[PDB]
RNA sequence: UGGGAGAGGUA
């Protein structure tokens, strides 16, 4: 729900227009522009920047119950960053193995 | 604030009041090596521990022994910088007093026979420098701490290795500190096994039979007994009621007259409560229940005398009948369930084929040493000396503590070897683990891993050398002479010195120090490498040890590790993490008391952290009151959850304790992704120090701690007033209260100027303090290589725009303006040492002279008459540095040739020239020439000039020392003269040097005057013999390698400007490579006119998720806005009061900031000096995880009269037009990494070739060719370029005839191909034929 | 090229044809490998032939049983111990007789394990008879010696020598063989001569394969020595390190940067690095043009770096393609040939389009430059491996020379449209007037405007018919219509162009026009993408 | 070991084989030379 | 000059 509300408020925020009426169009925001172009990144990366970080997993495979609620704009606290280091080091270790 | 803190105050945006100062960051290596050196005779540490664990040693008979008395470390011959120049180990000689006591065999105890003691010089252990480094063979090394598994006992289980069954196989293991291992385990058939030293398996009761146990004592130790009683042809069962839990009644358990259980019914918990409240004991039982149970003890008949039924046999109806007619009226029986009491020892006893103790020892012998014929005494000695010997098995502090904690004992000390009770308790705990009571241990828990630091590893290697020497001394004492044999003729100093030099020079952990900047030095000393001798590898390391365990919170950084194949093996130590007495890792914590967060601090290990509940550092406080919210966030038992504000028992000491040093120098760490923060913290250790270091505008406040405690600057030991500031030395006069009356009170801080480092960068110490300035204790006087006024300054902060620019910043690339190259911002110094050795050949010595044949003025225009390049002569590639020529004829002569030499003369005999030339591409001015020679070889004019300059400098230094010493003694004679009498004017109406002939009538103060005159004469005497010793040391030659006359060392100082190709990086993992230097007229300028210095790429923000670079950009824009306002106020020279008002307005801006600076204390000169230091920008301290917010950033931007969105309207400098969108402009702190394109670029046409395969060599240093690997051969096969593949495997490679004809054909214009068979295939044919297998090329 | 030979006193067994399972000696003699190892270790006697019925063939006796049989018979049976006994056993056996007996034995009953063991032995025996080898040849009597420039003796810089490990292993074999000859001449006791025969067997087996038989013989620095089997076999063996992938002359290496001013088939080599690469070619042109008499004069004229040398290098490097390799070369587009253009610097300026094929970003990468020498090799690099030829990926038939992230951002910002931006609702005479309007500044890139578009459709044959009408477009799409070649429809351009859309544009242009319009379309679309992404100013911020 | 016992031989028909030996591979440009060599061996 | 180990780093 948070990712859908974030994608709605980023895709169609440009509404201040003229010459017919107050009209609506796709937004000229640069983060949405470099996401919708297929240039660098995807909707998962935009969700981690603006919406919610999501549910991060333990190295034992099981998903932790409480998720990382803060994004990379409001800034994580200490315990959420220490939880995120699990998946970051796991992905970096997995990449070398493959 | 200090007086060097009031020069420039970094504004701190933090909100947490820090209660604990950041400790000394090099405390682990200093404390461990100080415990290794220093004499601790009770709590034995290091050398005293090794001496008392080896000595004393008797002979094989026992009539001769060496008693250890004491030891003392000698003084080092050379100092630290002298050892680094001369290229020798900085070590102190070890002298030990060892007493020889002879025992008499004629007397029963003939102790008083001969007492002989002396100082046996053995071993030269190296010493640590004051900043944590060793100097081994000239170079500078750092011995990395090791995270190995602690000694003790570790229960574990493979989670379903048997893919057919799926069962869990629990296994024990007893890991000692030194000795053979021991492993108990289960099989799929549920029998207990033993693998001593990871050998073949045995049944686990065979080691119990080796411990002198029968079946009786084994069953009585492990299992508990149920009793069966035979009375009047019925079976009476003794029954305690707590045994029918979870089992099914096989028969009707009844009473005397009461019915409890029925047939086919579970004896439930209500029936258990019924049994224990009626309290019946004797329960009858029919005969079919005995069939299935086993018997505890043996039963021999009193009449016959033979064993009716022995121990651990299957009881049945016929054996029950035999026992009842024999007359053993009490039957003892094991207890066996399927839930809580499993029959494991009984099944293992039925499998076990041994009989008794000697057969058990023979089978243990046949396992350990197979193929040997066993006997009784060898088996007894083997099983004793594997485990129960004080010399071949040892845990002795940490293994015994972990043993008694994992087995729930009480004493944290005891014996250092195993025991019968110890092995029995390990087997009992493993059986309880298999049953279900208890839980197995994890291996990556930091209560099981332990830091084995430098002093501990050096003590172990010293003990290995001591074991070799004590073996040799035992061999000498058991046979040789006893009376006239001094101990220093026996004890050889070779094995101890060889072992300790091998560890300190060529181990896997004593590695070359990466010291290209102070951050890399401090993060190489705070490093915990899990590899090494007795650790993991890169093959035996899966994702269990590499990944982050939740007990690393505070002890080990999760975001500082190499991103290659060492991704979890090389872990960096955190900031606040100390080290326990046993070696474990512990962190500070704020102990709370009834909700009040008390300032007292407890150090908690990794086992004690999992007990309590610990609050997160980001909880708010009511000015030393209680918590604010009711549901505070906390962590407990390794997981994070929520708790009430009264249940919490501990709080984190600071928000910086989770990270390392290099990961806490990054601003806005919480907004970055963890991968990019990892790469940024790894690249900050490779920043080359530039020409003029400049502070970061957006820092953390950790930079001051790193710059002080890195051991690279010159902090003031005692505060005072500086008396003489030079570019080479600082002379400071101490304050009066911090001065003892013994010394003069003048400190001379010499500064090392342009000393080569390990990574070929420069080390110079520019002073920052001015002449006549009061500095206190602990202020940075001389900025190091990359420091600015005591703050760490690894790079330069320049104006950065975030926009795509015409393709020149495509994928991470960086476009740099011409201002960065014109102002010489990123141009560093690369001092490179070239060395020319002069050998001693078999035809004559190699002379260094300017009489070089077959060379001209174009190469000898820079050499002098001695054959050595002038200091300051800019040389290029190919120019001769040191003129050296080897003789090709002969030099030695006979007296026949002596008389004929007087007749005729000499010859040339100097044909072969091997002069030292500059390698190609290297340039730069010579800055130092150091000519070491050997004692015996006569020097030359250049060598005498070097010794003359060194003698004059040393004479001036010691004359300054003599001057301050006579000044101190004159102050002392003035003090005792005023203490004796009242004499003020007559002392200074006469010159200060003529203060000795003054006197009065003879008294006790006259006697003090004469002995002070005697001290005056001996000060001059020790001065002149120190002068003689310094003169003798610089006159004599160094003892060089055998066959080496003299060694010349030339230092070239290249200056490396940036160019297209040079790597650059920020702090947030946004590395790049300079693709173009774009002119200042083409760079985009804003409305004011200032051109952008670096145009970045904005597409690295979403795909990498590093928002810290954009926040640092905005905060740097605000910082330089305030700095330009102060610079405009200083350029217009408005008012000191207006400057003070604006500076206080900019400092008192945050919402709830920690620091508070008031300028009412500040005078006029301090405010003017602060504005002068803030005219280049106002520095900002943004702490990790508690830094500045967007509200404070926008408030700072609205103060500095800037656009609050952070983006300005950049005009295109190339075409004049305006960009259609606002572009983010702001100052980013850019580094310059050590990957230079001058060192990366390489090419080869045709050079040297290998000798075995005759294909070209590999490497830029030896002019190598690029490898055309297996992947590229497949790519050419995929293309179908068969001709390109043939000419890249034959004529550009190992085929001499084909490549020579190819070279001649390319020179002669005709590009034709003359192929042939390569020579690696012929190497392959000859190697298979040398294996003995006929392989031939069958023609047609 | 010349080998020697060591004349071994006792003939020892080859460790390959004894320990590499299946053992081939246990599979030929039909004896267990443990019993054969007991015979070779001189622990137990074996009997070769016996006339009595008590002792048969291959009955492994102990020492006590042999001492019983020696005083019992002593004349009829002959039992030897060691590798010479196995040599005599392989000599006395008969290959065709055992093959015929096992062929009869296979026919009565067929248990699974017995039939598999019998057919393994029959295949082994039939391999010996059809190859013509003899079973006595597995026992090494004469050991050959590698040539002394293939086991070389290389020095160090301080006078001390650093030999190969093969010289150490050959010294061990020669010393123990000479000691065995001395012990056989000195009439040594049986225990001493048996231990020496066992030592020679251990030394020969260590030289053939160190880590195979037992404990590996370590050298002086506590590391196991490299034998012949360790020279050939492994990751650092002769095959995978020198035979498949060799080191290669005329080769360079440097960091790579971005050159967006290039074409699709060009790369920027530095001046000094290409002078070092093309040095014998410069020698040939110097001696051809008469500016150097001899090869030494030409060598020194290149080494002095004269202006005539730079002009000759500019003439030589013209139209002479070099291969840009980057490791790891996963797929076949990791090697491409480019016509080099000499630049001043130290970094190889690639084209931005080929860095999707190379999987290379400019964060410190490094690429190898190999130079084809012969005319056939230059024609492979010009017809097969030129960077304008391999546009489509060989994995799936889609173009890999594709705009990536910066051209894509620029083209998306071009062909997107706002609602009332600047100068909406005009009528234009065409694409040139639309470009004139934008660069004059009277209309933005996002004005919804009516332009006249003259698109060329394709006929049944190769002719091009045209149509001309008014289309409701933007100004950015009417700027790209100057770039899009003749042959494509307007529905190619008339949407917002993401990365998939530009991939479909290049695929459609390929399948319609060929290769040369596709190459010039990729270069022109990259130029306009870079230019309008620069004119955009698409910045990231915290708002 | 298997090749030495069975007495095998190599006919030199693989791309990896002609990389090791040092000839033109039968893949692309070398295919014409290899089929010419094959028909020369067949017709003689 | 060439060879072999050990440590670190870059893609
Ligand atoms: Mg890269």
């Amino acid at each position: 729900r948070v990712s859908k509300a974030m994608m709605d408020n980023l895709q169609t925020e440009t509404v201040i227009n003229r010459d017919g009426q107050e009209e609506k169009q796709v937004s000229f925001n640069s983060i949405y522009m470099m996401a919708d172009s297929g240039a660098r990144g995807s909707a998962a990366q935009i969700r981690q920047l603006a919406g919610m970080r999501g549910l991060m997993a333990k190295p034992d495979g099981s998903i932790i119950e409480t998720p990382i609620t803060a994004n990379f704009r409001e800034g994580l606290n200490v315990l959420q960053y220490f939880i995120s280091t699990h998946g970051a080091r796991k992905g970096l270790a997995d990449t070398a193995l493959k | 604030y200090s007086y060097t803190e009031k020069k420039r105050i970094r504004k701190d945006f933090g909100k947490r009041p820090q209660v604990l100062d950041v400790p000394y960051l090099l405390s682990i290596q200093l404390d461990s090596f100080q415990k290794f050196i220093e004499q601790d005779p009770e709590g034995q540490y290091g050398l005293e521990a090794a001496f008392r664990s080896v000595f004393p040693i008797q002979s094989y008979s026992g009539n001769s022994e060496l008693q250890y008395v004491s030891y003392r470390l000698g003084e080092p011959v050379f100092d630290v910088q002298e050892c680094q120049i001369r290229g020798v180990t900085y070590s102190a000689p070890l002298r030990v007093k060892l007493r020889l006591v002879i025992y008499e065999r004629e007397a029963p105890e003939g102790t008083v026979k001969d007492i002989k003691e002396q100082e046996v010089y053995m071993g030269e252990i190296p010493l640590m420098t004051d900043n944590g480094t060793f100097v081994i063979n000239g170079t500078e090394r750092v011995i990395v701490s090791q995270l190995h598994r602690s000694p003790g006992v570790f229960f574990d289980s493979d989670k379903g290795k048997t893919h057919s069954s799926g069962k869990v196989l629990y296994n024990a293991r007893i890991i000692p500190y030194r000795g053979s291992w021991l492993d108990f385990e289960f099989d799929p058939k549920d029998n207990l096994f033993v693998r001593i030293d990871r050998r073949r398996k045995l049944p686990a009761t065979i080691i119990l039979r080796a411990l002198n146990y029968t079946t009786e004592q084994i069953l009585d130790l492990f299992f508990e007994k149920v009793i069966f009683e035979i009375r009047d042809n019925k079976l009476q069962m003794e029954l305690v009621p707590e045994r029918l839990r979870g089992e099914t009644a096989s028969f009707d358990i009844e009473a005397n007259g009461k019915v409890y259980v029925e047939k086919g019914r579970r004896i439930t918990a209500r029936h258990i409560r019924q049994l224990e409240k009626d309290d019946v004991k004797l329960i009858e039982v029919p005969v079919e229940y005995i069939a299935g149970k086993v018997v505890a003890k043996d039963y021999i008949d009193e009449s016959t005398g033979e064993l009716i039924c022995a121990a651990n046999m299957e009881l049945s109806l016929d054996l029950l009948a035999k026992l009842s007619q024999s007359g053993h009226k009490r039957i003892e029986t094991l207890f066996t369930n399927d839930l809580d009491h499993g029959p494991y020892i009984s099944e293992t006893l039925r499998v076990d084929p041994t009989n008794d103790r000697l057969s058990a020892l023979v089978e243990i012998y046949r396992m350990m040493r197979p193929g040997e014929p066993p006997t009784r005494e060898a088996a007894e000695s083997l099983f004793e000396n594997l485990f129960f010997s004080e010399d071949r098995y040892d845990l002795s502090a940490v293994g015994r503590m972990k043993f008694n904690r994992s087995l729930l004992r009480e004493e944290i000390e005891g014996s250092g070897i195993l025991s019968k009770d110890d092995i029995i308790d390990v087997m009992k705990k493993l059986i309880d683990i298999r049953n279900g009571k208890g839980e197995v241990d994890d291996i990556d828990h930091l209560g099981n891993r332990r830091i084995r630091s430098v002093g501990e590893m050096a003590e172990n290697q010293f003990r290995v050398g001591l074991v070799r020497v004590e073996r040799a001394v035992k061999e000498r004492l058991s046979l040789g002479d006893l009376d006239t044999l001094m101990p220093q003729d026996m004890i050889n100093a070779k094995p101890i010195s060889a072992a300790v030099k091998e560890f300190f020079g060529s181990s896997q952990l004593s590695q070359f120090m990466d010291q290209n900047n102070p951050l890399s030095e401090i993060t190489h000393k705070r490093r915990i490498s899990a590899l090494g001798p007795g650790g993991l590898t890169r093959e035996r390391a899966g994702f269990e040890v590499r990944d982050v365990h939740p007990t690393h919170y505070g002890r080990v950084c999760p975001i500082e590790t190499p991103e290659g194949p060492n991704i979890g093996l090389i872990n960096s130590l955190s900031v606040y993490a100390q080290t326990n007495e046993y070696g474990f890792l512990e962190t500070p914590y704020r102990k709370v008391t009834d909700g009040v967060v008390t300032d007292e601090i407890h150090y908690l290990s990794a086992i004690e952290e999992g007990n309590y509940v610990i609050a997160q550092a980001n909880s708010n406080l009511d000015e030393e009151g209680h918590f604010v919210e009711d549901l505070v966030t906390c962590r407990s038992k390794g997981e994070s959850s929520l708790f009430s504000r009264d249940q919490v028992d501990y709080m984190d000491v600071s928000t910086q304790q989770v990270v390392s040093v290099g990961a806490s120098l990054i601003p806005f760490l919480e907004h970055d992704d963890a991968n990019r923060a990892l790469m940024g913290a790894n690249m900050q250790r490779q920043a080359v120090p530039t020409l003029r270091a400049d502070k970061p505008l957006v820092g953390t406040g950790m930079e001051r701690a790193v710059a002080v405690d890195s051991g690279v600057t010159a902090v003031a030991k005692r505060g005072g007033v500086v008396q003489y500031v030079d570019a080479s030395r600082i002379v400071i006069k101490v304050n009066e209260d911090e001065m003892y009356p013994g010394e003069a009170g003048i400190d001379i801080y010499n500064l090392t100027k342009y000393t080569r480092s390990n990574q070929n960068t420069c080390i110079n110490q520019m002073p920052c303090v001015s002449l006549g300035e009061p500095v206190e204790r602990g202020d940075v006087l001389a900025d190091g290589p990359s420091t600015d006024l005591g703050e760490l300054a690894l790079g330069q902060n320049m104006r950065v725009a975030f926009m795509p620019w015409n393709g020149y910043n495509f994928e991470d690339s960086i476009l740099v303006s011409e201002r960065v190259v014109q102002e010489d911002r990123f141009t560093t110094i690369h001092i490179q040492e070239l060395a020319c050795v002069s050998r001693d050949t078999k035809l004559g010595p190699e002379e260094i002279t300017a009489d070089i044949p077959n060379v001209g003025e174009a190469a000898l225009s820079k050499l002098d008459e001695s054959g050595i390049v002038y200091i300051g002569a800019e040389v290029t590639g190919g120019d001769i540095l040191v003129g050296k020529v080897t003789p090709k004829g002969e030099t030695q002569l006979t007296p026949e040739e002596k008389l004929l030499r007087a007749i005729f003369g000499e010859k040339a005999s100097d044909v072969k020239d091997s002069s030292l030339r500059v390698p190609n591409g290297v340039s730069g001015t010579v800055i130092d020439v150091q000519v070491f020679t050997r004692d015996g070889v006569e020097k030359d004019k250049r060598a005498l000039e070097i010794e003359e300059m060194q003698l004059k400098q040393a004479k001036k230094d010691l004359s300054e020392e003599l001057q301050i010493l006579e000044a101190g003694l004159f102050s002392r004679i003035r003090a005792v003269l005023v203490a004796g009498g009242v004499e003020a004017e007559k002392l200074d109406k006469l010159p200060r040097d003529r203060w000795l002939e003054l006197g009065l009538t003879d008294e006790e103060k006259q006697n003090q005057l004469e002995q002070l005159a005697e001290q005056y004469d001996e000060l001059k005497h020790e001065f002149e013999k120190k002068l003689e010793a310094k003169r003798r040391k610089i006159t004599q030659g160094d003892d060089l390698a055998p066959g080496v006359l003299k060694i010349v060392k030339v230092y070239l100082a290249v200056k490396r400007r940036i160019q297209p190709g040079d790597k650059m990086a920020g702090r947030h993992g946004n590395k790049g490579v300079i693709s173009k230097i774009n002119p200042i007229e083409d760079m985009p300028y804003d409305e004011n006119g200032t051109p952008v210095d670096i145009v970045l790429n904005p597409l690295g923000v979403p795909s990498r998720m590093n928002i810290g670079q954009i926040l640092e950009t905005h905060l740097g824009m605000a910082a330089k806005g305030i700095g330009d306002k102060i610079n405009a106020m200083l350029k217009q020279q408005q008012e000191v009061a207006k400057l003070r008002e604006f500076i206080q307005r900019a400092y008192d801006l945050g919402a709830d900031v920690r620091q508070k600076v008031d300028l009412s204390t500040f005078s006029d000169e301090e405010v003017m000096r602060l504005a002068e230091n803030l005219r280049k920008g106002m520095p900002i301290a943004t702490p990790v995880f508690d830094g500045a917010k967007e509200a404070e950033i926008k408030e700072l931007l609205k103060l500095g009269d800037l656009p609050t969105s952070g983006q300005i309207r950049l005009y295109d400098g190339r075409t004049g037009e305006q960009f259609e969108r606002p572009v983010t402009v702001g100052y980013m702190y850019m580094l310059k990494l050590n990957h230079l394109v001058d060192d990366k670029m390489h090419a080869r046409s045709t050079g040297s070739y290998s000798l075995v395969t005759q294909q070209p060599l590999g490497g830029k240093a030896q002019f190598g060719g690029q490898r055309f690997g297996e992947m590229e051969v497949w790519a050419l096969e995929a293309y179908g370029a068969a001709y390109t593949l043939q000419e890249m495997l034959t004529v550009k490679s190992d085929d001499v005839n084909g490549r020579t004809k190819m070279y001649k054909n390319i020179v002669d214009g005709n590009h034709q191909m003359e192929p042939g068979m390569p020579e690696s295939f012929n190497v392959l044919l000859k190697e298979i034929r040398s294996l003995g297998i006929n392989i031939e090329l069958e023609d047609e | 090229e010349r080998m020697g030979h060591i004349e071994l006193a006792s003939p020892t067994a080859h460790i390959w044809f004894l320990k590499s399972l299946p053992s081939r000696i246990g599979l030929l003699l039909d004896m267990p490998l443990r019993d054969i190892e007991r015979v070779l270790y001189f622990e137990s006697y074996v009997v070769i032939e016996g006339g009595m019925t008590n002792l048969e063939r291959q009955q492994i006796l102990t020492e006590e049983q042999y001492l019983d049989a020696l005083e019992e018979f002593g004349d009829e049976f002959d039992a030897k111990m060691g590798a010479e006994a196995i040599q005599a056993l392989l000599k006395s056996m008969d290959l065709e007789q055992e093959c015929e007996q096992l062929r009869e034995e296979l026919n009565e009953t067929n248990s699974e394990t017995k039939r598999k063991k019998l057919t393994k032995r029959i295949k082994l025996l039939e391999a010996f008879v059809q190859s013509g080898n003899k079973p006595e040849w597995m026992i090494l009597t004469v050991l050959p010696v590698l040539p002394p420039d293939l086991r070389p003796l290389v020095p160090l810089d301080g006078g001390r020598f650093a030999t190969s490990d093969l010289n150490d292993l050959y010294r061990r074999v020669i010393n123990r063989n000479n000691r065995l000859k001395r012990l056989l001449d000195l009439a040594a006791p049986d225990i001493i001569v048996r231990n020496e025969k066992r030592m020679l067997q251990e030394a020969v087996d260590a030289l053939l394969d160190n880590g195979r038989r037992g404990r590996a013989i370590t050298g002086s620095n506590k590391r196991p020595l490299k034998s012949l089997a360790d020279m050939i076999k492994g990751k650092q063996g002769r095959f995978r390190q020198n035979l498949l992938g060799k080191r290669v002359d005329y080769s360079g290496r440097s960091v790579i940067t971005v050159g967006p001013y290039l074409r699709l088939h060009q790369c920027g080599l530095p001046k000094k690095m290409a002078l070092e690469l093309f040095k014998p070619f410069i020698y040939g042109k110097l001696e051809l043009r008469g500016l150097a008499t001899t090869i030494k004069a030409a060598k020194k004229m290149v080494e002095r770096e004269e202006a005539v040398v730079w002009d000759i290098l500019d003439e030589v490097i013209r139209e002479h393609p070099v291969l840009l390799n980057r490791a790891p070369t996963l797929h076949r587009l990791g090697i491409q040939a480019f016509e080099p253009v000499l630049i001043e610097g130290k970094a190889i300026q690639l084209h931005p389009l080929v860095c999707a094929a190379y999987n290379a970003d400019f964060d410190g990468d490094q690429m190898a430059v190999h130079v084809p020498l012969t005319l056939e090799a230059q024609l492979e690099a010009r017809a097969l491996m030129m960077s304008t030829n391999n546009i489509l990926s060989p994995a799936n038939g889609e173009p890999i020379i594709v705009p990536s992230q910066d051209v894509v951002l620029g083209l998306y910002y071009m062909t997107r449209d706002c609602v009332n931006a600047k100068g909406e609702g005009m009528v234009l005479t065409g694409p040139k007037e639309a470009e004139r309007l934008y660069r004059s500044g009277l209309a933005s890139l996002h004005a919804r405007v009516k332009v006249r578009i003259t698109e060329y459709e394709k006929d049944a044959n190769g002719e091009l018919v045209a149509k001309t009408s008014l289309k409701d477009t933007t100004v950015g799409r009417a700027i790209l219509w100057m770039i899009v070649p003749k042959g494509l429809p307007y529905s190619i351009v008339n949407q917002a162009l993401g990365k998939k859309a530009i991939s479909k544009m290049l695929n459609t242009c390929y399948r319609i026009l060929g290769l040369k319009p596709t190459v010039i379309f990729a270069d022109q679309i990259m130029y306009t993408g870079f230019a309008y992404a620069a004119r955009s100013g698409a910045s990231v911020g915290i708002d | 070991t298997e090749a030495a016992v069975a007495g095998k031989r190599d006919e030199l028909r693989g791309l990896k084989e002609n990389v090791i030996v040092g000839r033109l591979i039968p893949a692309g440009t070398g295919y014409a030379y290899h089929q010419d060599r094959m028909r020369r061996r067949a017709a003689g």
